[PDB]
RNA sequence: CCGCCGCAGGUGCAGAUCUUGGUGGUAGUAGCAAAUAUUCAAACGAGAACUUUGAAGGCCGAAGUGGAGAAGGGUUCCAUG
C-alpha cells in the first residue's frame, strides 16, 4: 500500500533521485515487503525496481545553430545586445596584436 | 543545536524521560486521583525554556 | 444484448467552448465521461490511460477539436458494485475526421 | 438512559440513539424535521437522494443566508440545502433502529419514525488566528440524535 | 434541619465600560481567493478531489521549491501500528 520507504531506499541504492525510481505497478506485493536495502538490490536482480533513463535535453539544434553563427548567420546588427567593447573588447584585441 | 555542551545534553535527556504518559496500572490503585499526565510537553506547543 | 461496442467521433470543441485555460483538458475528460453515460446508459465509466494521453497530447490549454473513441459496454467481475454494466472508453488514433459515421463494431 | 417522549407502547416501538455525534446541529435538526413524518423505507429513499442531490432538506428555522433551490418547492418552502454528512449520520441511526426492530421482531417495513429529537452536544474548543495577533475561538457544534420507530399499516 | 426568646455579623443586588464562570442573537453568516495546474488507471481499505504506484501534462530552472552546515530546536530522526 505504502511504497514511500522503498522508493527512498531504492533512490540511495541506485545512487540516483527518487524521480527516476520505477516501481513495477503490477508486482506491488513483492516490493511492499522489501523491509531492507540488500532485499531492494534483490528486486533490481529480479527486475521489478529498475532505473529510468535521463529525460532528453538534446542540444542537437544548438549545434545546428552555432554552425550558422560560425558562418556569421544570426550575428547581424539586430542580433547584438551588448556594445562592440562588451561582445569582443578592445584591450584583448590589443593583447592579441 | 548539533554543537551541544555535556551539561545541556543531560538537561534534555531528563526532559525526554519525563515526556512519557502514565502507566495503565497506576489508576487501578486505591487512592486513584491521576487520570493522565498533565505535565506532557510538545516541541511545537512549549519550548522547554533555554 | 448488453456487451455492445460502437465507434464514436466526439466534437470536444463544442463541449469545451468557453472554459478557462487551466480547465480544458480536465473539462474535456468530463465530457468524454458524460458522453459515455448518455449513449451507453452506465454510471460506471472507466476511460483508458491511452485516451487520457490523447486529450493531454497538446497540453492543458489545447485539446484536439475532434477525438475518435471506441465506446464499449461490458459485464462485471465479483466484488459487486451497486451497478453491474460499466463502459470502457478507448482511443482510436485517426488521421482525418472527414466523413466518419458512428460505426457499430463486433465482439 | 431516559428518552424525552415515551412511546404509546414499548412493544410496537424500537429505540435508537447517538450521543455527542460529530455533525453540525442546525443542518441535522432540519434534516431530522423532514424525516419526522415518513415510513422507515420512505425515509432511507429520501435521505439517500439528499446525499446525491435529488431530493432536498428545507432549512426553515436555521435559514439565515441559506441560498435557494428548485427542490424545496415540494415542501412549500423557497430555501433548502443537501446536508450530506447530516443525512448520512442519521442513516447510520435508522440502520441502528431497523436492526433493533429485527431484534424485537417488529416488521422491518411497517415502522413510521414518529419521534426524532436533535439536542446540542458540548462544543469542541479549537481556535483560529485573526488580524493584529488576536485568537478568536473556532468551536465545533456536535449534537445528540435520538429517535423512536412505531409500527403502522 | 427548624420555630420561639436573647446575642453576634464579612447579613439582602439589576446596574458600577463591576469581578469570575457560562450561554445567546448575529449565523450555518464573514470566511477556508497571494506565488500557472492538474488528469487517468490500478492497489491497500468499511471509506478516496487529497494516500501509494505507473502513465501523462506542468512548475522551481544551478542568486532553485536542489544537495549540505552555523544559530536556534531537542527526538521533531527512522520503522511498526
Amino acid at each position: 500500500s505504502m511504497l514511500r520507504l522503498q522508493k527512498r531506499l531504492a533512490s540511495s541504492v541506485l545512487r540516483c533521485g527518487k524521480k527516476k525510481v520505477w516501481l513495477d505497478p503490477n508486482e506491488t506485493n513483492e516490493i511492499a515487503n522489501a523491509n531492507s536495502c540488500q532485499q531492494i538490490r534483490k528486486l533490481i536482480k529480479d527486475g521489478l525496481i529498475i532505473r529510468k533513463p535521463v529525460t532528453v535535453h538534446s542540444r542537437a539544434r544548438c549545434q545546428k545553430n552555432t554552425l550558422a553563427r560560425r558562418k556569421g548567420r544570426h550575428m547581424g546588427i539586430g542580433k547584438r545586445k551588448g556594445t562592440a567593447n562588451a561582445r569582443m573588447p578592445e584591450k584583448v584585441k590589443w593583447m592579441r596584436r | 543545536s548539533s554543537h551541544k555542551t555535556f551539561r545541556i545534553k543531560r538537561f534534555l535527556a531528563k526532559k525526554q524521560k519525563q515526556n512519557r504518559p502514565i502507566p495503565q496500572w497506576i489508576w487501578m490503585k486505591t487512592g486513584n486521583k491521576i487520570r493522565y499526565n498533565s505535565k506532557r510537553r510538545h516541541w511545537r506547543r512549549t519550548k522547554l525554556g533555554l | 444484448n448488453e456487451v455492445v461496442t460502437r465507434e464514436y467521433t466526439i466534437n470536444i470543441h463544442k463541449r469545451i467552448h468557453g472554459v478557462g485555460f487551466k480547465k480544458r483538458a480536465p473539462r474535456a475528460l468530463k465530457e468524454i465521461r458524460k458522453f459515455a453515460m448518455k449513449e451507453m446508459g452506465t454510471p460506471d465509466v472507466r476511460i483508458d490511460t491511452r485516451l487520457n494521453k490523447a486529450v493531454w497530447a497538446k497540453g492543458i490549454r489545447n485539446v484536439p477539436y475532434r477525438i475518435r473513441v471506441r465506446l464499449s459496454r461490458k459485464r462485471n467481475e465479483d466484488e459487486d458494485s451497486p451497478n453491474k454494466l460499466y463502459t470502457l472508453v478507448t482511443y482510436v488514433p485517426v488521421t482525418t475526421f472527414k466523413n466518419l459515421q458512428t460505426v457499430n463494431v463486433d465482439e | 438512559v431516559r428518552y424525552s417522549l415515551d412511546p404509546e407502547n414499548p412493544t410496537k416501538s424500537c429505540k435508537s440513539r447517538g450521543s455527542n455525534l460529530r455533525v453540525h446541529f442546525k443542518n441535522t435538526r432540519e434534516t431530522a424535521q423532514a424525516i419526522k413524518g415518513m415510513h422507515i423505507r420512505k425515509a432511507t429513499k429520501y435521505l439517500k437522494d439528499v446525499t446525491l442531490k435529488k431530493q432536498c432538506v428545507p432549512f426553515r428555522r436555521y435559514n439565515g443566508g441559506v441560498g435557494r433551490c428548485a427542490q424545496a418547492k415540494q415542501w412549500g418552502w423557497t430555501q433548502g440545502r443537501w446536508p450530506k454528512k447530516s443525512a448520512e449520520f442519521l442513516l447510520h441511526m435508522l440502520k441502528n433502529a431497523e436492526s433493533n426492530a429485527e431484534l424485537k421482531g417488529l416488521d422491518v417495513d411497517s415502522l413510521v419514525i414518529e419521534h426524532i429529537q436533535v439536542n446540542k452536544a458540548p462544543k469542541m474548543r479549537r481556535r483560529t488566528y485573526r488580524a493584529h495577533g488576536r485568537i478568536n475561538p473556532y468551536m465545533s457544534s456536535p449534537c445528540h440524535i435520538e429517535m423512536i420507530l412505531t409500527e403502522k399499516e
